[PDB]
């Protein structure tokens, strides 16, 4: 009738695509925060440790000062490319809405990024030294408060917990522990403002909140896999890890610059514009005993 | 090929790489990622099964008569299977739209080669290494 | 395949409408030169014979 | 093979696409798109029929002994035909500077695939895929 | 009648030149989209033998 949309909608306008592309499923992002990032000059190298520090010695007057001295080792770091490309056709680049270009640079940086969280995840979950076995029972607060005790037992300070969302429902089931920061600190500095000021739970001043689908199971194409189970469902499974952040380190290697590169190519023959990103990573614990993984 | 995400139906991106992109003209209605073989002079058609027809994977859905655009070999794509698959099968056409293995089909080898492995129906990893056509 | 127009025809851009719409017949237009026209004062009125 | 403006014959271009451009030794005096082997270190000749001795096809004229550019697999080819050849037909070296059928052959596999066809003595267009040796 | 030409980088005939220094070999290669249509059809009569 008259003229109205539902009539002439394709014919005298167009339904609107909006310029803004909603994201999929995005996995947390936390290496940068949960542990210490090295900018390596090479793809090999090591890092110094040195031995734990001891106790001054009681000495007679005028007698002679004696050597402990610093001893030392190395821990090997081997950063592996880590690569996402995506192609588009000059076609699709100048027809999109949205930015094609700055989204695929968007998708390749946040791939990589998850790359990072992986290879972070996979070795602090594979390679801590101490463990708290629940053997299904007293799962949650007692587990965290274990593994606090066993990273503390041995004489390290933990200061950080990651966790897996299996073990975010075992812990926070107590609604003493309802104000706690649930969300990760990350989450909450990324994503907020007015962080809650109570919300540090078991003296750990970061919560690492991680995804199911981080950890390196192999299943991944690429990805070959790592010794543990990461989850809270069955015996054996690793649901969190209590650690120290300053004795993780993320080993970022770049050619050019310090962090990821990204290029550009068009391809006149077959009128593709590709976008590359690259990064090399590594991850490796300085102390393994600073950390605790809590067993299903 | 086609990947759920919950309520969502996503296109499956069929060219993982390589640059052997090569324009013919649709002889029926095709749909990404779908084996074709040339029907007539640079025009392409389905695939039928045990081999002897096979140029390349499709890349885009087109409508008969339109220009489309194929992945020959050395191009790494992904394609859907119509039986379990492991890394290093040999896989051709199996006339349905999909691939089948060399070991299933009655022909004595393929077109090309299973890098990551699938189930039936799900989407395998594969390099395009062959063409094959008419021997009589 | 790589993102190109027929996968995302109507999910990453509209295919354009023209922003000029396009004339229908025009009829020709001639009365007031091809006949004696009137301005007349009123609807209703006589033309002496 | 050679191409007919009204009076005018001209020389066919080879090469339709591909970048698989490869430099040997002329082992005798060679004609734009002939198929050729290997006769000696870095070194083709003409090919004989029945396969066993693919590389490419010659790209420009070369004397014995010359430089010659050799198009090889991943290269789309203007190749003269020594029969009738349909699209999707497999074709390899024939013996007499051309290409023949595999059906017409005594092989059993060829070494590109007919994308346009063409009667005998005229340019068919080919697809060349694959490389034939001796394997005893 | 309309004649429609897309072209994606600019307003037409885009000509791209390509170096190849693994093999000395210059390309030269041109592109247009273009497609053709009546906004009316009655605008237009053919002359048949
Ligand atoms: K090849
Ligand atoms: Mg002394
Ligand atoms: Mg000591
Ligand atoms: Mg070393
Ligand atoms: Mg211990
Ligand atoms: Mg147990
Ligand atoms: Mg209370
Ligand atoms: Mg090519
Ligand atoms: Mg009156």
């Amino acid at each position: 009738f008259a003229a109205s949309d539902p009539e002439y909608v394709d014919t005298l306008f167009r339904e609107q695509l909006l310029e803004v592309v909603m994201e999929g499923r995005e996995l947390r992002k936390v290496a940068r925060e949960a542990s210490n990032v090295i900018n390596a000059n090479t793809r090999v190298g090591d890092v110094p440790i040195a031995s734990d520090e001891e106790f001054a010695r009681p000495t007679g007057q005028g007698a002679e000062i004696r050597d402990d001295g610093e001893t030392y080792t190395t821990v090997a770091w081997n950063a592996t490319k880590l690569t996402e490309g995506s192609r588009v056709t000059d076609e699709m680049r100048d027809q999109a809405m949205v930015d094609l270009i700055e989204r695929n640079i968007q998708r390749v940086g946040a791939s990589l990024e998850n790359g990072i969280n992986r290879v972070f995840l996979t070795e602090l979950v594979d390679n801590a030294q101490n463990n708290h076995d629940t053997a299904g029972s007293n799962q949650g607060y007692q587990a965290l408060n274990s593994a606090v005790g066993e990273v503390d037992k041995d004489d390290f300070r933990p200061d950080t917990y990651v966790t897996h969302p299996d073990y975010r429902t075992q812990l926070f089931n107590d609604t003493n522990l309802a104000y706690a920061n649930r969300a990760g600190t990350n989450e909450v500095l990324r994503n907020r403002e007015d962080a809650p000021i109570v919300g540090d739970i078991a003296g750990l001043d970061m919560h690492a909140a991680m995804s199911s689908a981080t950890y390196d199971d192999g299943t991944d194409i690429g990805w070959s896999g790592g010794s543990e189970t990461w989850g809270f469902s069955s015996d054996g499974d690793k649901g969190a890890v209590v650690y120290d952040r300053d004795n993780i380190h993320t080993i970022l290697y770049a050619p050019n610059g310090q962090d990821v590169e990204i290029k550009d190519y068009e391809d006149p023959i077959r009128d593709i514009t590709g976008v590359n990103g690259r990064l090399h990573v590594d991850c490796q614990y300085s102390q393994g005993r600073s950390s605790a993984t809590v067993q299903y | 090929a086609t990947e759920t995400q919950g309520e969502h139906t996503f296109p499956v991106e069929v060219l993982i790489s390589g640059e052997e992109l090569r324009g013919y003209t649709a002889g029926e209605a095709l749909s990404a990622g779908e084996p074709v073989y040339l029907s007539g002079d640079y025009e392409v058609s389905a695939s039928s099964a045990d081999g002897g027809e096979f140029l390349g994977v499709n890349l885009y859905d087109v409508a008969s008569g339109e220009p489309v655009a194929l992945a020959g070999d050395d191009c790494e794509v992904r394609v859907e299977v119509s039986e379990q698959v492991t890394a290093n099968d040999e896989i051709l056409p199996d006339g349905l739209g999909t691939f089948e293995t060399v070991a299933t089909s009655a022909a004595s080898a393929g077109v090309a080669i299973v890098q990551e492995g699938a189930a039936s129906g799900e989407v395998c990893e594969a390099y395009i290494f062959a063409v094959q056509g008419t021997t009589a």
